RNA sequence: CAAGACGGACCAGAGCGAAAGCAUUUGCCAAGAAUGUUUUCAUUAAUCAAGAACGAAAGUCGGAGGUUCGAAGACGAUCAGAUACCGUCGUAGUUCCGACCAUAAACGAUGCCGACCGGCGAUGCGGCGGCGUUAUUCCCAUGACCCGCCGGGCAGCUUCCGG
């Protein structure tokens, strides 16, 4: 019987108390994984038991809990549980331009726009889930999506208004078979 | 061909997943790592630069080099996941994550996963310009 | 057409005496052919060992570097190379509202292992604090770095491979670490990062057989 | 053997360990899962509605007053709880019952209030969830008369009275430790969780207090000897002046104040569920956002969202370029 | 606001303001009156002396230096004059 | 193994400096604000034509060195008409020393000194008054927290002060 440890940070950590059963209850009723959260190494700890029902589920447990320490939703990672062809990749806000102090600020203003709208305008277009950490991007979504949202993302933090990404998107969106 | 062990003892290689922006790499090596095992790249797979990256190339690489380590008596790994690293991003991309789940799946017993990726200290100057990367 | 792994050999990798674990793995040399030895072309390999697969108590965030010296007719005897906390448990330890303390010396074991020793420490916030941060000024960051040199730099002065690697395991320099350095400023999660292989002594064989039994 | 509305919620089928069903007509039709108001009329008939004349009721009532617990029970509440003591009463001698409880005895700690002692999930230094507990954990788990009681608050009347209390196991409950809300202002406890202003003095004052109920009798509740608990930090700022109108949104301070309304769309408040059997015929893996609405444009959240924005201290620095709605 | 008599503050404000910001200046300093462990010698210290201070027949230190208030050597005695 | 570069995460609406700017350890060197003082001098001050030090980046002279990046430049793609974008290589430069230059959205697009006119609590340094927890109950002071108060700071919130 292997294992998995995932960290969680200060800021997770009430988080994952509130939507600690929405976050157990899938990983033990279907999938039939041992789960426990070690408070003196702050760490979410699965693992397989007898009643696992098939190999590489603890990976997709591991995969949900890994997502929603990042700051997805409960319900997107338990997209991540059910579907297969589903991935979680993130950059560094900084890895594209090289923005220091009140710059990336603004940077960080233009992937959320107003009230989110603009981060919630792509998430509406290239149908990912899109996490703003501090100076991080997290996109959780298909690899062409990934791909599209992460178009978005960087042409919104190079200094593209959001109306001509908005366009682009959508006419990429249109091209790409959706 | 391989190692003379009982069946309840397992064999460790080291699966170093290198998923760079282009492709990726799965070399399993020595515990040591200097004596390699098996690597197929995103590219021996897939016949076009274009999916060269995709997962569909990176899980059937990993489904070659599972094949090949059971033929050779490895029967467990552990994962030194990796991007590029430097200047460059240093989060592994999908195509690493697509391999790991596809050696997962492919009857291995997993043992660490461990993420090298060579994050400098303090690095030498972006491979871009001052105006930005990736359009 | 011909396969390479028909004439590889697989040799036993075993740990010191000072693991509870012993046997670490197996290892792939390709055979004597005449003019290279197999037992010279494996002697420089450095394996990574996750320290709870060395001891069944201990925790699982310490890495090992071991370098093989000897073979022995498929075994390999091995020796203490470094040591290295693993990339997860740093990354985890690296928080905002507190301070980073480093240090690192230079020092000499008894039997000539000449050792570099990397201290990573950092500001605790208190049981009823209400303040945010727990910053600490200059000369208490001063005041702690010497007093963590001074410590570690006793404790491996006195003692040869034996000892120091006996106290690396559980880490007794930096639980001293954490309880002297208490009358300056509360520290949190103290301990010896690294350990890097300066220099090293004329090879021994006997070295290794109380290394090993 | 009475049934609280706690017993259907949870799906007792528990009709077989007991002969005396008996249950009131209003904590059977406040029920409004649609499930269990199906299972209802699928269950086989045993139970039989039974109503207590008012003399018992007004005993329960004197001393639900005393023990401090009336303000947290309701009247259905009152009325299970009247059922169960005529029962009693009825069938079994009514000597063995002590009134007007005892003293409250104190015994505080170190321990902060908000310490996730008893979770199931989290473990100190072992403690797992396995497909093995899964049924069994529910609350720390331990003759011909009973309760299907979840509520805490009738728990601890009744066992301060001492009839013997069960739940949706088989075997009785000797001890119940919960969590109660303090006043440190007028000192007046609520077993009520969900609430944040105290029914007395009405101020935002109500503060984590551990109890333990024992079956004998004994009530003691546990305090934190810790500063962080009671420090004023964050509790003086200037506030607005207060506006009016359909958008304002005005700093909280009584718990009867009248809001405007300002509520979320339907497609604003839609989670996607995953494991819906006509899930994968969907073209995107997520609810489509709102991005039209004119409660989009004006920023309005679910009342759970933003909670620890709320918990800092509003004399703080907040990030140069970030506006807390 | 708007009402304050101005000529008769309340003690506690004067004492709480800053020592040039009273009605009147006063200092926040005094003489203590010291007498060391060892020896009977009377000895006059300031409050706030930056200078080490010796006892004349004893050559005792008495006190230290510091960035407000001088704090004494354990065991001496002192009292506020007048 | 060597070379040159750079000091991430810690790193904050935190600090320091006249500004430009300033973040690996240790040592040496001279500076400096603030606070504290029943210390000393006793108007010695403020703003300043002329004059004078410093002044990002780029650039120019001499020397050294050239890891990365990289204006120019050479290729490859791309099209009714593309010669900017994109990719590979890459020179001056980017690095150091000594000389020049004195310009920036060199920004708070807000001269300096002084006085008065609402409020609130966070933070940085210094000082003062304190019941308590901690350095395994510390034998006494002292450090880390906790509650206030004062002074100078970086900022914030609130207000129908008045504009
Ligand atoms: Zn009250």
């Amino acid at each position: 019987e292997e294992t998995r440890k995932i960290p969680v940070p200060a800021n997770r950590y009430t988080p994952l108390k509130e939507n600690w059963m929405k976050i157990f209850t899938p990983i033990v009723e279907h999938l039939g994984l041992q789960i426990r959260f070690n408070l003196k190494s702050r760490n979410v700890e699965i693992r397989t038991c007898k009643e696992t029902k098939d190999v590489s589920a603890l990976t997709k447990a591991a995969d949900f809990v890994k997502a929603f320490i990042l700051g997805f939703q409960v319900e997107d990672a338990l997209a991540l549980i059910r579907l297969d062809d589903l991935f979680l990749e993130s950059f560094e806000i900084t890895d594209v331009k090289p923005l220091k102090g009140d710059h990336l600020s603004r940077a960080i203003g233009r992937i959320a726009g107003k009230g989110g709208k603009t981060k919630f305008t792509i998430e509406n277009v290239t149908r990912t889930r899109i996490v703003l950490a501090d100076v991080k991007v997290h996109i959780l979504g298909s690899f062409q999506n990934i791909k599209m949202a992460r178009t978005a993302i960087c042409n919104l933090i190079l200094g593209n208004p959001p109306s001509k990404v908005y366009g682009n998107i959508r006419a990429v969106a249109s091209r790409s078979a959706d | 061909l391989g190692p003379q062990v009982a069946e309840g003892e397992n064999v460790f290689g080291v699966c170093h997943i290198f998923a760079s922006f282009n492709d990726t790499f799965v070399h399993v090596t020595d515990l040591s790592g200097k004596e390699t095992i098996c690597r197929v790249t995103g590219g021996m797979k897939v016949k076009a630069d274009r999916d060269e990256s995709s997962p569909y190339a990176a899980m059937l690489a990993a489904q070659d080099v599972a094949q090949r380590c059971k033929e050779l008596g490895i029967t467990a790994l552990h994962i030194k996941l990796r991007a590029t690293g430097g200047n460059r991003t240093k989060t592994p991309g999908p195509g690493a994550q697509s391999a790991l789940r596809a050696l997962a799946r492919s009857g291995m017993k997993i043992g660490r996963i461990e993420d090298v990726t060579p994050i400098p200290s303090d690095s030498t100057r972006r491979k871009g310009g001052r105006r930005g990367r990736r359009l | 057409v011909v396969d390479p792994f028909s004439k590889k050999d697989w040799y036993d990798v075993k740990a010191p005496a000072m693991f509870n674990i012993r046997n670490i793995g197996k290892t792939l040399v390709t055979r004597t052919q005449g003019t290279k030895i197999a037992s010279d072309g494996l002697k420089g390999r450095v394996f990574e060992v996750s320290l709870a697969d060395l001891q069944n108590d201990e925790v699982a965030f310490r890495k090992f570097k071991l370098i093989t010296e000897d073979v022995q007719g498929k075994n390999c005897l091995t020796n203490f190379h470094g040591m290295d906390l693993t990339r997860d448990k740093m990354c985890s330890m690296v928080k905002k509202w507190q301070t980073m303390i480093e240090a690192h010396v230079d020092v000499k074991t008894t039997d000539g292992y000449l050792l570099r020793l990397f201290c990573v420490g950092f500001t605790k916030k208190r049981n009823n604090q209400i303040r945010k941060t727990s910053y600490a000024q200059h000369q208490q960051v001063r005041q702690i770095r010497k007093k963590m040199m001074e410590i570690m730099t006793r404790e491996v002065q006195t003692n040869d491979l034996k000892e120091v690697v006996n106290k690396l395991i559980p880490d007794s320099i930096g639980k001293d670490i954490e309880k002297a350095c208490q009358s300056i400023y509360p520290l949190h999660d103290v301990f010896v990062r690294k350990v890097k292989m300066l220099k090293k002594p004329k090879f021994e064989l006997g070295k290794l057989m109380e290394l090993h039994g | 053997v009475v049934a609280d509305a706690g017993a259907f919620l949870r799906h007792a089928a528990l009709q077989d360990i007991g002969k005396n069903i008996y249950t009131i007509r209003e904590v059977v039709t406040e029920i409004r899962d649609k499930a269990t108001r199906r299972r209802l009329a699928v269950l086989p008939y045993e139970l039989r509605f039974k109503e207590p004349l008012p003399e018992y009721v007004r005993l329960v009532t004197e001393f639900s007053k005393k023990t401090g617990d009336y303000p947290s029970l309701s009247a259905t509440d009152i009325q299970v709880l009247a059922l169960t003591y005529q029962l009693e009463a009825e069938f079994v001698g009514v000597s063995h019952l002590k009134q007007e409880p005892q003293k409250v005895k104190v015994s505080s700690s170190i321990q902060h209030p908000e310490t996730p002692l008893h979770i199931s999930g989290f473990h100190l230094p072992g403690g797992w969830i396995t497909p093995s507990n899964i049924k069994q954990i529910q609350q720390e788990l331990e003759v011909r008369v009973g309760c299907l009681t979840t509520d805490f608050a009738m728990q601890n009347v009744l066992l301060q009275m001492g009839l013997h209390v069960l739940a949706v196991n088989g075997m009785l409950i000797r001890e119940a430790r919960s969590y109660i809300l303090r006043c440190h202002g007028c000192f007046k406890t609520t077993s009520d969780m969900s609430r944040v202003f105290c029914s007395h003095c009405g101020n935002k004052t109500l503060k984590k207090v551990s109890v333990t109920v024992s079956d004998d009798g004994t009530l003691h509740m546990h305090f934190s000897r810790n500063p962080k608990v009671l420090n004023p930090r964050g509790l003086r700022y200037s506030l607005p002046t207060p506006k009016g109108g359909k958008y304002a949104i005005n700093p909280h301070l009584t718990e009867d104040q009248r809001f405007p309304q300002l509520r979320l769309s339907q497609k604003a408040r839609q989670k996607t569920n995953v494991f819906a059997p006509d899930y994968i015929a969907g073209v995107s893996p997520f609810v489509e956002n709102d991005i039209s609405s004119r409660s989009a444009t004006l920023q309005v959240r679910d009342s759970t969202l933003g909670a620890g924005r709320r918990r800092l201290n509003p004399n703080a620095s907040r990030k140069k370029f970030v506006k807390k709605r | 606001p708007l009402a304050k008599d101005l000529l008769h503050p309340s003690p506690e404000e004067e004492k709480r303001k800053h020592k040039k910001k009273r009605l009147v200046q006063s200092p926040n300093s005094y003489f203590m009156d010291v007498k060391c462990p060892g020896c009977y010698k009377i000895t006059t210290v300031f409050s706030h002396a930056q200078t080490v201070v010796l006892c004349v027949g004893c050559s005792t230190v008495l006190c230290q230096p510091t960035g407000g208030k001088a704090r004494l050597t354990e065991g001496c005695s002192f009292r506020r004059k007048q």
